RNA sequence: AGUAUGAAAAUGAUUAUUUUAUAAGCAAUCAUGAAUAUAUUAUAUUAUAUUAAUGAUGUACCUUUUGUAUAAUGGGUCAGC
RNA sequence: AUAAUAAUAAUAUGGUAAUAGAACAUUUAAUGAUAAUAUAUAUUAGUUAUUAAUUAAUAUAUGUAUUAAUUAAAUAGAGAA
């Protein structure tokens, strides 16, 4: 039922960068709605945004070619990972010392999904666990725990 | 020679069999055997009758069996004579369970509402415990396909010893579930095979030990766990009360409080009786007055309405469910 | 008004009819292969036949696969248990079919001390109530 | 001289019967387990218990060293002879390297209690 | 007294204050062989045990009508009365007629605001549960009375509506028994 | 430093279930509520699987030593040797 | 007068350095049917007194085991340098 759903899924390029630098403004677009993440990564500081903020609209305009309607679509899973094959070199230090020098490469993933199904299904969800949940009895049928052993107190 | 003409006598030859059921080759099978005398059935219960048990009318194929694509396909079911089925043994088997568990509640519980002996008398011969039961007592559904059973050379013993009925090929592949009648499904044919058992185990026996089938009834069906208590749904427990008082000799109700403990807390204690006088009919605690008048009442209720008199009593006729 | 709450019974087996757990054991081999031996002669031995004439309303398969040998044991509650008896003589092969049979097919457990007793029923005595307790606390 | 005829008349029962000394409180249709396989008794036999010690119902009770076997009927069935499960356990010591297995793999008996009424 | 038999409880060789829930006190208690009456401390509020039904509940024909099991522990004349009614404390009356009674109804149809279930009730010296009995509101009454619960139930916040939910369902278990 | 395949682990981000903002120590074992997921015999008052409610027990491993939690030596982790 | 299995009675079954007996995993060589309704590997859940092998489901490769079993050999087992 997840996989059925509508999704887009949007992979950035090798990017220059490393996955904790990335994971600073990925952790802000969370559940936020593509046609206002973009926005929020067009008047960030971080080099990082521009790029994110050009998947996006790829993204959007990958649903629209699909089917899907740019207003439905909401970040619903955004990660990053290593690209590989990162190059390392090393640092001369002053007294005879020597340090590794490794340059990221990293790229943005993000899975945009349909807000008019996927969030409805969710509440609808969330609905039904909310009458299953048992009521609170203040003398409540509280389990008497405790092996008998063979004795009857009571 | 050409192997259709082999296809040709094997699947005569099954039809022929099921539509017989000779004894000669029904107790050849070890299924009908083991299950014979694994529920003790008696020695006058002959091996073909308990094919015909298993058997189900299966007289003609329908007209979803022309097309697959549309998710139904039976293959593993060959047409029965109409002579030889269990539509007879099962209204039979219905008839019997449906008396004795009906009586044998009524026996012990007289008092009981009649939409509670409904739902009583429902689980006990429910279709699924029924249905449960055959499974547990090893029941066996055919599922292989007619020429699957030719190349493995399987003899007709074996297919004579299962349950044969319409069964729906791909029922439940890629979730995919067409929906059909009753008639289809596994559940009712398994439920009619335990009331066909029932049927025969008496017919067999009813001539010169009448109280049997009912014997075998109480040791499988009545054997089984069921709490009436927990049946029970009380909607104005006072007013009904009140006016069980007044129908009977009884005088008229009145709650009262017993003792008390943390009256202003989050979870006090209230003890009430419900007085009839100065006997109590019904006990009840909460944490609040209101619930603890309720529970008095639904027990007095409860304990009318469940009263179990001894065998030795004479019989006992309720009067009635309570009108309000 | 009273409405009522639709149940369903439990299967409570030996308190009217006792229904034998064990119903169907299958005895494969291979006519190929030294972890059979064991299994070949015990199949033309005449303890089978002994098997089922004492244990009638259990099932007995023999059946040739190329492989190693085994033993299946389905039970009335649904589960079925298979044994590897490879590298096993005629004895060893035979008690491991008397542990099949005589056992149900329950999933194997890990129980707590002293619990021995599970009862579906209610208490005769019912439990015990502050309130309504032998003497007052203090 | 022993009064019983508030036990006849009851409808429900509970008795206290020991075996091996081991006692266990059943009702109508509960079920025991044994721990530890009963060789004299075959998977399908009746039992006939005869060490009953108290037999009681809600508001009364009859207690004996045993109570004597006319005035009662108990049976349990034996359904089966299974396992517990398998617990292997590492015994060893602070700085040794060797390292022993305890295994174990208790066996039980399940019963079931078919028959409890006064006589 | 219908039986003699010795009176006991459950006992534990040990301290029963320090030492309630230790099972192996009651293992270890002994008792002479014979008969004992050994009272239940428990409530029976779900109980159908034959011990525990009123004895004005069984047949005439019951043995165990003359053994005095449920003991009338509690005596009416010293517990107070809960949520108990006017009617109840004082007896019922019957005194309207015909003509009163359509008074009633004609009073209630014409402006249920001004007469309302308590007014009527004092003036003529009834129940309001009777004035539910006889008299029916307008449609009109009704349909804003429902609308306006309809308004009060929006403005709750998602706690309150969960509890009240809550509500509902330890009702069904009270009944349930 | 051949070519294909590559759900091998260490390692990173995210999601899902459960627990966690009045409680203190080799992070586990046992006792025991609760929540969640699967189950074509849950007939259920069902069985498993995951999870830091709460209680009890619990001084990492090896080497060398009369003797080590020792604040005595060796170990960032995983894979191959 | 033996071997396997099961009964009854009795005795014994902590262990460093060390001694003695018996087994399991991987690879190679000799003999060595079967086969996509099978074989190998991995995950999950069961079975067998369980470092192992097996049942079922799922995933990938192969028209396919130096496969079961008896011998003969080891670059034959790693939290410890
Ligand atoms: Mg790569
Ligand atoms: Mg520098
Ligand atoms: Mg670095
Ligand atoms: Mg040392
Ligand atoms: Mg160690
Ligand atoms: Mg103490
Ligand atoms: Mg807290
Ligand atoms: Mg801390
Ligand atoms: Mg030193
Ligand atoms: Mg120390
Ligand atoms: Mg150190
Ligand atoms: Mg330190
Ligand atoms: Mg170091
Ligand atoms: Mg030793
Ligand atoms: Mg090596
Ligand atoms: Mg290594
Ligand atoms: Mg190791």
């Amino acid at each position: 039922i997840e996989v059925l759903e509508p999704s887009v899924y949007a992979q950035s390029y090798r990017i220059k960068s490393s996955m904790k630098k990335a994971t600073l403004l990925l952790r802000l677009l969370g559940g936020l709605d593509v046609m206002k993440a973009i926005s929020q990564c067009h008047f960030s500081n971080k080099k990082i945004a521009r790029e994110v903020a050009e998947l996006l609209q790829k993204g959007v305009k990958d649903g629209q070619k699909l089917g899907l309607k740019p207003e439905d679509l909401y970040i619903s899973q955004i990660w990053t990972g290593s690209d590989g094959f990162w190059r390392k070199r090393v640092e001369f230090k002053a007294r005879t010392r020597i340090g590794i020098i490794s340059h990221p490469y990293i790229h943005v993933r993000c899975i945009l999904r349909t807000k008019s199904v996927t969030k409805r299904r969710l509440a609808y969800e969330a609905h039904l666990k909310e009458q299953k949940r048992a009521p609170w009895v203040q003398l409540g049928d509280k389990p008497i725990r405790g092996v008998t052993g063979g004795v009857y107190k009571w | 020679e050409s192997e259709l003409a082999k296809y040709k006598e094997y699947y005569q030859g099954l039809k022929s069999t099921v539509n017989e059921i000779p004894e000669s080759v029904a107790s050849k099978s070890p299924s009908l055997r083991t299950l014979h005398k694994r529920l003790q059935l008696p020695n006058e219960l002959t091996y073909s009758t308990l094919s015909r048990c298993l058997t189900c009318p299966s007289a003609k194929l329908p007209d979803k069996i022309n097309n697959p694509t549309k998710g139904a396909a039976f293959v593993n079911t060959v047409p029965t004579n109409k002579y030889l089925d269990n539509h007879g043994l099962n209204i039979m088997g219905k008839n019997l369970l449906s008396y004795h568990v009906t009586k044998s509640i009524i026996q012990k519980y007289p008092r009981l509402p009649t939409v509670v002996l409904n739902a009583a008398v429902n689980a006990y011969i429910s279709e699924a415990v029924l249905a449960h039961i055959a499974k547990y007592w090893g029941i066996e559904v055919e599922t292989t396909s007619v020429l699957s059973r030719y190349l493995k050379m399987e003899p007709f013993e074996f297919t004579l010893g299962r349950l044969k009925f319409f069964n729906n090929s791909l029922n439940s592949k890629d979730g995919i579930e067409l929906i059909t009648g009753k008639n289809f499904s596994e559940t009712s044919a398994l439920a009619m095979s335990v009331r066909s058992i029932i049927a025969a185990i008496w017919a067999v026996t009813e001539q010169k030990d009448s109280q049997a089938v009912y014997r075998f009834i109480d040791d499988h069906i009545m054997s089984r766990k069921l709490d009436i208590t927990k049946m029970f749904q009380f909607e104005q427990p006072t007013r009904e009360l009140a006016m069980l008082c007044r129908r009977e000799g009884l005088e008229k109700p009145v709650s009262k409080l017993v003792a008390e403990s943390g009256r202003l807390s989050k979870s006090p204690v209230f003890i009430v009786h419900v007085f009839s006088g100065e006997e109590t009919l019904g006990e009840g605690y909460g944490s609040s007055l209101k619930e603890a008048k309720a529970r008095a009442a639904t027990d007095a209720l409860m304990k009318w309405y469940c009263y179990e008199p001894l065998a030795q009593q004479e019989p006992v006729i309720d009067p009635g469910t309570v009108v309000v | 008004v009273v409405k009522a709450i639709a149940r369903n019974s439990i299967g409570r087996n030996g308190v009217g009819a006792f229904v034998f757990p064990c119903r169907k054991i299958t005895l494969q081999f291979c006519n190929w292969g030294g972890s059979s031996e064991g299994m070949r002669k015990f199949l033309t031995s005449k303890r089978l036949d002994k098997w089922g004439q004492e244990f009638p309303w259990i099932q007995f398969e023999v059946m040739r696969k190329s492989g190693h040998p085994l033993l299946r044991a389905e039970y009335t509650n649904g589960r079925e248990k298979v044994i590897c008896v490879r590298n096993l003589n005629i004895d060893n092969v035979e008690n491991k079919l008397k542990l099949l049979k005589d056992s149900d097919g329950d999933i194997l457990r890990r129980r707590t001390k002293n619990d021995n007793v599970e009862s579906l029923n209610s208490s005769v005595r019912g439990i015990w109530s502050p309130l309504h307790a032998a003497k007052r606390h203090r | 001289k022993t009064d019983t005829t508030p036990l006849k008349l009851s409808n429900e029962l509970y008795a206290i019967f020991k075996i091996h000394n081991r006692p266990y409180l059943v009702t109508e249709g509960d079920r025991v387990i044994l721990p530890f396989k009963l060789k004299q008794a075959e998977v399908g036999d009746i039992l006939n218990m005869t060490d009953v010690t108290t037999l009681g119902s809600r508001n009364y009770k009859l207690v004996g060293h045993p109570i004597n076997t006319s005035l009662y009927t108990l049976k349990a069935t034996v359904v089966g002879k299974t396992k517990r499960a398998f617990q292997t356990r590492e015994v060893t010591k602070r700085r040794n390297r060797r390292v022993r297995h305890a295994k174990s793999k208790g066996d039980l008996t399940i019963l079931r209690i078919s028959e409890l009424s006064m006589n | 007294k219908q039986f003699g038999f010795p009176k006991t409880q459950v006992t534990t060789i040990y301290n029963k204050t320090k030492s309630a829930s230790n099972y192996k006190g009651y293992l270890k208690h002994r008792d002479a062989p014979g008969m004992y009456y050994q009272p239940s401390e428990s409530i029976a509020t779900g109980s159908v045990n034959s011990e525990t039904i009123p004895r004005s509940f069984m047949a005439a024909s019951d043995p165990r009508r003359g053994l005095d099991m449920p003991v009338q522990s509690t005596k009416a004349k010293q517990c107070p009365n809960v949520l108990v009614g006017k009617s109840t404390v004082n007896g019922k009356t019957y005194h309207l007629g015909p003509q009163e009674i359509d008074e009633i109804r004609k009073l209630r149809l014409d402006n249920p605001q001004k007469y309302t279930r308590k007014f009527l009730a004092a003036k003529y010296g009834i129940s309001p549960l009777f004035v539910s009995m006889v008299s029916k509101p307008s449609e009109q009454h009704v349909q804003i009375m429902e609308s306006r619960l309809q308004e009060i139930q929006s403005r709750w916040k998602e706690k309150r509506r969960i509890a009240r939910e809550d509500r509902k369902r330890r009702k069904l278990l009270w009944y349930q028994a």
